[PDB]
RNA sequence: AAAUAUUAUGAACAAUUUAAAAAUUAAUCUGUUUAACUAAAAUGUUAUAUAUAAUAAUCUAGUAUUUUAAUGGUAUAUUUUUAGUAGGUAAAUGAAAAGUAUAAAUGGAUAUAACUUAAUAU
């Protein structure tokens, strides 16, 4: 837990994302769609962001 | 003699039958604290009372039973703990031998610890309750309901602690009953 | 004499009693409500914007 | 900790020894003083009630006492109790052999 | 910081002992602060005694009732009331004669029972009377 | 030089071998034993005994989720005044009472207020006589004493205070 | 060494503290 | 001052009550392997022309 | 410790650590645990109820702690329970009742009293209980259970005395002696023993204790008159007797 | 007077040394015993040894008496996954000497783990026990037998049903925690109403 | 360290008393004047109810010893109902039942009755087979 | 007190402090102030004004301390 | 019966608040004048707070309340140690009264100065502002104690040689008026 | 007995018990009516 | 404070000083034993191994990365600031009404050199 909080990662609820069997941070498709709906028109959003949202869906 | 008194008839009728039965008393006497019951015999330091005399103990720190416990801070009021003085005698002698290895002088000090042996005849308790008291909030509850727990508890399992040592599920998810019903 | 009015301590008296909470704790595997969804996605997007 | 930071007023609490212990009538306009001047002027234990006398449980100073031998004042006051040669003791200034 | 790194290795006391020594220093400083106060303090008859006080807050202290008495207003408002209350103050064990202004038939306890005689006091754990009234005379 | 020979010669039965057979060896043995036991009782036994009691009470509190440290500090705060021996006796013979004490310590129940300084009543500042009645402060103190009499224990004197105060009138002879 | 008697000093045991009985009238008179 | 076994208390920790380099862990340790002929267990860092 | 101790110098090299019955016992418990894997107990289907009781007793005796393994105990008890539930409707006899009673005794011995068998034996009337029932009941602390077992023992003793079956009468007397010792009310225990004449029958059962048995039966009244009421302060009692 | 005989049970005697779990003495009790299951995965070896010795010696019971040897059994599993902070696996020694000159062994925790990983746990439990019961031999030896060390999760103590032992490490300090700044929420009546 | 350079050293006897276990520290919870240091919240805490007394004391109402033992027994049954009760489970259950229903003290070993009745479990096939009430009057 | 020089012990004797853990009550005169200043590393001092002491003990405000001192023997 | 008094008169503050109101809690921190370090009160400090001076069995109800009484209400007798404790309480009260009377007579006679502290304290402590405009062996002992404890340090003779009677004057060119420089 | 002597005295019976518990899994098969040797 | 008895327990250099060794290669010296019982009781030896540091690359000197504990902040708790009982008091000069005999069957006057004497036992 000390190393986790030192690197600076956050414990999100399971509805958002979680560390899967390979300890990779997998993001929920619902969470990805909501992140898209919020950050549609931001400056950093890109074609690759839309592609990854479709990938998660 | 063991009548509980409270301005709320509901809490009075709820807590009155819980004072029945035998009781124990943690009592202060002779700069020592004893845990006396309705029949036991204790050796206290020497009191100036003749044998065969009935005496009441004043300093009462705690009065409890199979169903209740009155924690006096520091002392309780309204407790009648009557005992009878059976004996007054010297306990087993303790011998102190003071002998400095240098000089030639030895001192033999006998100490028979004088003590009064008393048998507790009766223990009665009649408290005066003010009202239901909240433990976690810390306030005095104006209403009293025996059917509902005043301070409920919840299991320590939020799913965030990965390395939390898990006990068995039956002990981790276990609700208590309602004793005041 | 050693006597006990309530009963002597035995190894199985408080054995099956465990630690509890004084208040309800949010579960990790918890169905988020709409306000929780909004708040948490906003926090995630805020840290994402800072990083970007 | 042994370095305690509390008001030393608490080291001698007067909650149980107010001024009324010395002047029982101080709440009125009277100043009758009633003190225990020392520990020496203690006349001894006294029974509160006739029904509850004090026990006869001797002390060392009270029990470890030899029998009385007639002294010079007793023999001078009553010469009838001078019955043996052991009564004719020397001057009381004489302690004994070295 | 070579001098500091070397000084860190030089310590006669452990951390707890150093903390206790610093608490002792704070106690000495408190004594000095208390001694730096004036000898007296000019007050008024009407105002409460706890008005010109020079002074871990919000909690109750052991001197709560004393502070309440010090904060409540004084009960003797004027020197006229002070003297009108003090003139009726009477001393019993005082050496000297006492007047008979009000009543004549009323006799004193000493006038009735002499000076060597005392009333039989109830002697118990709660009532401890002044034994040996002859030891009190110097 | 006193060596308690006549007193220690009676306890040669508790020794064994040459100390029990021969007198000088047994006297030396018993003298050493009594001296060392006196030393231990004076300056070493209490430490061990109170450590045992402290460990038992700490284990009892750890069975409930606290420790000796917090339990002792909170007992001091709540002003319960239970010696460690009584705490051990409750932990071993009255577990429900010990758990009730732990619950009292853990709860946010306000500890009793500090003792109150004895206050002087307002009747003490009354000009008496105001120009055969009692002083007002003395009458207040008599009423307080009567109430304190009647509060302690049920008695046949009665719960009323006015009729108990007016007892000299009962003893009085009407002229 | 002189004694200031600042701390609590337990009294001493002296023969003047003997519990003296009460003179009782005879049962006949 | 020796208070424990070499597992819990190291040999150089005996002089911890003294100020200086004995409160630091040495640079060299000869306890493992072939025992020194003069039985030198530890050696601290050279302070100029002096080595402890 | 010739079997549990062994040193590397060469002591107990030939007497220590024998695998005498380890493999045999493991195979015998696997033959019962395989029933849970196959869902059909072939061994416990070939076994008879009496044979099942004997098998459970054999396991609880083979185990050095006196208690069989938990899984084996539970398996045997469940199979016995289902067989008794199935066969108690058809032909049933006092021998089957005695088998059930000794099975309950084996359960109490192996330290898991079967409350179902206990309630069955306590409720089913028209059959006197044998000595195993009272021996097993003497272990519990339940006052109502023991108060019911006292009436059951009285009925069984009356039935044995009416049938004039000395063997079962003496067995009931031994089991009831243990039961009365286990009882907490010395008054009712002594009254039951006296009114059922335990001493006389138990002594007559012995080899040469007949001229003393009938003598005790004759002199029982004087002995009871001489027995004191309280066995406390015996010295004070006999000193008061000396004063009288 | 008591008498401890000189003719004692020896390690070289055919009768051999006993097992205190099987002995029948006045100061041994197996009635109120309980079986705990300790998992040494990701936990430090001295901490695990201390926690296990607390339950083994019986100090965790409010009726603990130093003369009475009454302790619960603890099955410690996953010894191979115990941790040791830093390079202490290489730097912490285990030393013991024989009755011969020059017969002094100084090994490492690495060597002890390579030979038998359970010997490390046994050594640390021995230290934790001798911390309080070093005077006599029965108080030294009888507790140690109540420890069941298994480098894997496989153990034959399934009939005992060992309850998982949960202990909290006393070091939970964050050493500071400043509260974050949040937007203040206002009430309508707060603005002079 | 209290050693020093000039002061001579001595070998102090190691303190072998039984020490209390350390406790976790909570800075803000300890500095707050409304929160105690002890933090115990367990299953029967809602059962342990508090009341105020006129004399300043606290009156605690709790379930009895038998009720606490019965709650523990119910928890044990809830635990062992899934995979069955082992030998230790059945022993603990019987022991809890005996503690609940004993109302007296037990001074004899628990295994003595079994060691005495082991003849009911072990069978002898020979001419000398012990049964209940075996005597020459029976044979 | 005996762990220090004889002069500090004399000052503490003047303050009527003989052993560790003893408590005394003294006036606020310059002599007492000088003594307390000299032993300010061995004692803990608390201050109570005259009105504060009159409130601490049960004495009215129209009754001073000089008359009580003249009354006490 | 049972007796429970924390006061001589038996009176006390309301132990319980009104129903539904937040209670009052004592100060948990040790009464140290500095804001830091903050330390929870020890058990001895809590005893001092609740009125038992230091340890139990001293200056509290556990010692003031009678140890026992007869079943018919008859109280116990006066022990010698009880009389000694009463004399000790009277001695404390007499100390207080005599100290207060000494202060009052000093103030009436005008022996209380207007400058706080003694001359040694003023020469030592800079936080004090500047205020401008029979036998004799025991007496000699007091004089030598004063001579030894008056001036702990001397001004170096390089500045003002005291053997010639040279003394330095107060140089307050860099002084300050606010006490915060010494308080903080 | 020394440290290692005591350790081995306590654990060799336990090692043999562990080996017996291991062979219990092999005997599980023989009780099923199907005997298969250990397959390495 | 007197009148009386005894007094041999034994230090060389240096530094400083009409004020402090404050020069640690310096000590400034009389040790040490001292305890009625039962309780109470406030005390301290832990380690932190990287910031003028550590881990790394380019090129003829620049730079990259690291998780830098604060020095009164960080608690509570762990063995010497207290009572009750005993119990004259503030520590070193023998006890005996039984031969000191009118007392003559149940008087324990019982005196208590650990080493130079004599016998005995091992
Ligand atoms: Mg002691
Ligand atoms: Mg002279
Ligand atoms: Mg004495
Ligand atoms: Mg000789
Ligand atoms: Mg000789």
């Amino acid at each position: 837990e000390r190393q986790f909080h030192l690197l600076g990662y956050v414990k999100w609820p399971k509805e958002i994302g979680f560390y899967n069997a390979g300890d990779n941070f997998e993001l929920t498709p619902q969470a990805a769609y909501r992140i898209y709906k919020q950050n549609c028109d931001e400056t950093f959003w890109t074609r690759l962001h839309n592609e990854k949202t479709i990938i998660h869906l | 003699a063991n009548g509980l008194r409270c301005p709320d008839a509901l809490i009075t009728r709820t807590l009155n039958p819980l004072l029945n039965g035998p009781k124990f008393a943690v009592i202060y006497c002779g700069n020592h604290q004893y845990k006396v019951a309705v029949g036991d015999v204790i050796a206290v330091q020497r009191l100036r009372v003749e044998i065969g005399s009935h005496i009441a103990l004043k300093k009462v720190l705690m009065v409890g039973g199979p169903r209740f416990t009155a924690i006096g801070r520091p002392l309780l009021e309204g407790v009648r703990v009557t005992a009878q003085v059976e004996e007054q005698k010297r306990m087993r002698n303790v011998v102190s031998l003071f002998a400095t290895p240098g000089r030639r002088h030895v001192r033999w000090v006998d100490a028979p610890h004088a003590a009064t042996i008393i048998r507790i005849c009766e223990i009665f308790y009649s408290p005066n309750v003010v009202g239901e008291l909240d433990k976690y909030k810390g306030e005095l509850l104006e209403t009293f309901t025996p059917g509902q727990h005043t301070n409920p508890v919840y299991p320590v399992d939020d799913g965030y602690d990965v390395f939390r040592k898990k006990d068995k599920e039956a002990m981790e998810n276990a609700t208590t009953f309602l004793d005041l019903l | 004499q050693r006597r006990s009015v309530q009963g002597t301590w035995n190894p199985w008296l408080w054995n099956y009693e465990t630690e509890r909470r004084r208040t309800e704790a949010p579960q990790w595997r918890r169905k988020l409500s709409e306000k929780e969804w909004d708040y948490y996605v906003g926090q995630y997007s805020a840290q994402m914007k800072q990083e970007e | 900790r042994y370095r305690l930071f509390h008001p030393r007023r608490e080291a001698i609490p007067m909650h149980m020894c107010p001024a009324k212990t010395i002047f029982p009538l101080i709440n009125s306009n009277n100043l009758l003083v009633k003190t225990r001047n020392s520990w020496e002027d203690f006349t001894g234990r006294k029974e509160f009630d006739e029904d509850h006398p004090l026990p006869v449980v001797g002390s060392r100073l009270n029990g470890r006492t030899t029998q009385h031998k007639w002294n010079h004042w007793d023999q001078y006051l009553n010469p009838q109790i001078t019955q043996s040669i052991k009564d004719l003791t020397p001057t009381p200034e004489y302690v004994g052999m070295r | 910081r070579y001098r500091t790194a070397w000084r860190e290795l030089l310590h006669p006391l452990p951390v707890r002992a150093r903390k206790m020594e610093w608490l002792k220093r704070d106690a000495v400083e408190e004594n000095e602060e208390i001694l730096r106060r004036p000898y007296y303090t000019i007050k008024s008859y009407a105002l409460p005694p706890a008005v010109g006080r020079q002074e871990i807050r919000g909690g109750m202290h052991s001197s709560h009732s004393l502070d309440l008495i010090m904060r409540q207003p004084r009960r003797v408002k004027t020197p006229e009331q002070l003297r009108a209350l003090r003139d009726r103050l009477r001393f019993i064990g005082v050496t000297g004669p006492m007047p008979q202004a009000t009543s004549v038939s009323t006799k004193s306890y000493t006038d009735t029972y002499g000076s060597r005689l005392r009333p039989r006091y109830p002697e118990s754990w709660d009532t401890v009377p002044p034994h040996q009234p002859s030891r009190e005379l110097l | 030089h006193y060596r308690a020979k006549l007193e220690l010669d009676r306890i040669r039965s508790m020794l064994r071998g040459r100390a029990r057979l021969e007198r000088k060896v047994g006297l030396k043995r018993l003298f050493f034993l009594m001296r060392t036991q006196t030393r231990y009782r004076v300056e070493q036994q209490a430490h061990w005994e109170r450590a045992i009691v402290r460990k038992n009470v700490d284990s009892a509190a750890r069975e409930h989720g606290t420790g000796w440290q917090h339990l002792r500090n909170e007992l001091g705060r709540q002003n319960v005044m239970l010696l460690p021996r009584s705490q051990q006796l409750l932990a071993q013979y009255e577990p429900l009472a010990f758990r009730a004490v732990v619950e009292l310590c853990a709860s946010r129940i306000p500890p009793p207020p500090p003792p109150v300084v004895a206050s002087v009543p307002e009747e003490s500042y009354t000009l008496w006589p105001p120009a055969s009645l009692s002083h007002p402060a003395a009458r207040v103190e008599l009423r307080c004493g009567v109430e304190r009499v009647l509060r302690r224990g049920p008695s046949g004197l009665g719960n009323n205070v006015n009729e108990l105060i007016d007892a000299w009138k009962e003893f009085d002879v009407s002229p | 060494v002189t004694r200031l008697y600042t701390s609590y000093y337990t009294g001493v045991l002296y023969p003047n503290q003997l519990v003296q009985p009460k003179q009782r009238l005879p049962a006949d008179v | 001052v020796q208070t424990g076994s070499p597992t819990h208390q190291r040999e150089y920790e005996r002089f911890h009550h003294l100020p200086g380099d004995v409160r630091t862990r040495p640079q060299f340790d000869f306890t493992f392997g072939e025992t020194r002929a003069d039985r030198v267990m530890f050696a601290w860092r050279k302070r100029g022309d002096l080595q402890l | 410790n010739r079997a549990d101790y062994r040193h590397a110098i060469g002591v107990n090299h030939s007497t220590a650590f024998w695998g005498t019955g380890e493999e045999l016992y493991d195979f015998m418990v696997e033959l019962l645990r395989v029933e849970d894997d196959g869902r059909i107990p072939t061994m416990l289907d070939l076994c008879t109820r009496e044979q099942m009781v004997d098998l459970l007793s054999g396991f609880c005796g083979v185990m050095p702690c006196g208690k069989a393994v938990g899984d084996v105990f539970k398996t045997i008890t469940d199979a016995f329970l289902r067989r008794v539930r199935n066969d108690i409707s058809g032909p049933w006899s006092a021998h089957d009742w005695a088998i059930v009673e000794r099975m309950y005794l084996v359960t109490v011995l192996c330290d898991a009293g079967n409350n179902e068998i206990l309630q069955l034996l306590l409720s089913d009337t028209a059959s006197p209980r044998g000595p195993d029932f009272f021996a097993a009941v003497s272990r519990t602390k339940d006052t109502p259970t023991k108060k019911r077992a006292l009436c059951l023992l009285q009925e069984a003793i009356d039935n044995a005395s009416a049938k004039a079956d000395k063997v079962t009468l003496l067995g009931l007397l031994e089991s009831g002696s243990e039961f009365l010792l286990s009882l907490v009310d010395k008054g009712v225990a002594h009254t039951f023993a006296t009114q059922n004449l335990f001493d006389y029958r138990i002594l007559n059962s012995f080899l040469h204790c007949s001229l003393v048995a009938d003598r005790l039966r004759v002199e029982q009244s004087v002995i009871t008159s001489l027995i004191p009421s309280s066995l406390r302060d015996v010295q004070v009692q006999m000193l008061m007797s000396n004063e009288r | 007077a008591p008498f401890k005989s000189v003719l004692r049970r020896h390690k070289h005697h055919p009768e051999g040394l006993p097992l205190y779990n099987d002995m029948s003495k006045q100061w041994l009790c197996r009635e109120g015993e309980r079986w705990w299951l300790l998992d040494a995965r990701g936990e430090q070896l001295p901490r695990v040894a201390a926690v296990a010795a607390q339950y083994i010696t019986g100090q965790h019971r409010p009726d603990f008496t130093p003369g009475m040897i009454t302790g619960d059994h603890v099955v410690i599993v996953n010894i191979k996954d115990v941790v040791m902070v830093g390079d202490q696996w290489i730097r912490v020694p285990i030393t013991w000497q024989t009755a011969y000159p020059g017969g002094k062994y100084r090994i490492r925790l690495t060597d002890m783990y390579e030979r038998d990983p359970c010997m490390l746990m046994w050594w640390f439990l021995k230290d934790e026990v001798n911390r309080h019961f070093v005077r006599k031999l029965k108080t030294r030896i009888a507790p140690l037998e109540k420890a069941w060390l298994y480098e894997d999760s496989i153990h034959p103590h399934a009939d005992k049903n060992p309850r998982p032992l949960c202990w909290t490490d006393p070091e939970v300090k964050g050493w500071k925690y400043r509260d974050p700044q949040f937007i203040r929420r206002w009430k309508p009546n707060e603005f002079m109403h | 360290g209290f050693g020093g350079f000039g002061m001579s050293v001595y070998t102090p006897k190691k303190d072998r008393r039984f020490r209390v276990q350390p406790l976790p520290s909570l800075h803000a919870n300890s500095l707050a004047d409304d929160t105690p240091l002890v933090t115990t919240t367990r299953t029967l805490s809602p059962n342990f109810r508090a009341f105020a007394l006129q004399d300043g004391g606290v009156f605690f109402t709790h379930p009895s010893h038998e009720q606490v033992m019965r709650v523990g027994q119910n928890i044990l049954a809830e635990e062992t109902k899934a995979t069955g009760m082992t030998s230790m489970d059945t022993y603990v259950n019987s022991r809890i039942q005996s503690i609940i229903a004993e109302n007296t003290v037990e001074n004899v070993a628990l295994s003595h009755w079994r060691r005495r009745h082991m003849w009911n479990l072990v069978r002898t096939h020979g001419k000398l087979q012990r049964h209940w009430g075996v005597s020459d009057a029976t044979k | 007190p005996f762990k220090h020089s004889w002069e500090v012990n004399r000052m503490l004797r003047e303050l009527r402090l003989e052993f560790k853990g003893q408590t005394t009550i003294v006036p606020d005169i310059p002599q007492v102030r000088k003594r307390i200043w000299r032993v300010r590393h061995i004692v803990k001092v608390d201050v109570l004004d005259l009105d504060e002491a009159k409130a601490l003990i049960g004495v009215p405000e129209h009754i001073s301390f000089t008359d009580l001192a003249s009354q006490l023997p | 019966y049972s007796e429970a008094r924390s006061n001589y008169d038996g009176t006390s503050l309301p132990a319980w608040p009104a129903p539904g109101k937040k209670p009052t809690y004592p100060a948990a921190l040790s009464e140290l004048r500095l804001p830091q370090p903050r330390m929870r009160k020890t058990r001895t400090e809590w005893m001092y707070y609740h009125g038992h001076g230091g340890c139990p069995g001293k200056y509290g109800p556990s010692r003031e309340i009678a140890d026992f009484e007869y079943a018919d209400g008859t109280p116990a007798s006066i022990s010698g140690r009880r009389f000694a404790f009463k004399h000790h309480q009277d001695h404390l009260l007499v100390q207080l009264i005599r100290a207060a009377a000494t202060v009052e007579r000093y103030d009436a006679s005008g022996l209380l100065p207007r400058i706080p502290g003694t001359a040694e304290q003023r020469n030592w402590d800079p936080a004090i502002p500047l205020f401008l405009d029979g036998t004799m062996v025991s007496h000699v002992c007091s004089r030598v104690v004063d001579e030894r404890m008056g001036t702990p340090t001397h001004t170096p003779n390089e500045l003002a040689n005291r053997h010639e009677g040279e003394t330095l004057e107060a140089n307050t060119m860099f002084a300050t008026n606010d006490p915060s420089a010494f308080v903080s | 007995d020394s440290f290692k002597e005591h350790y081995h005295r306590v654990h060799l019976p336990r090692r043999l018990a562990l080996q017996r518990y291991a062979r219990q899994q092999s005997l599980r098969n023989a009780a099923k009516g199907n005997v298969k040797a250990e397959e390495v």
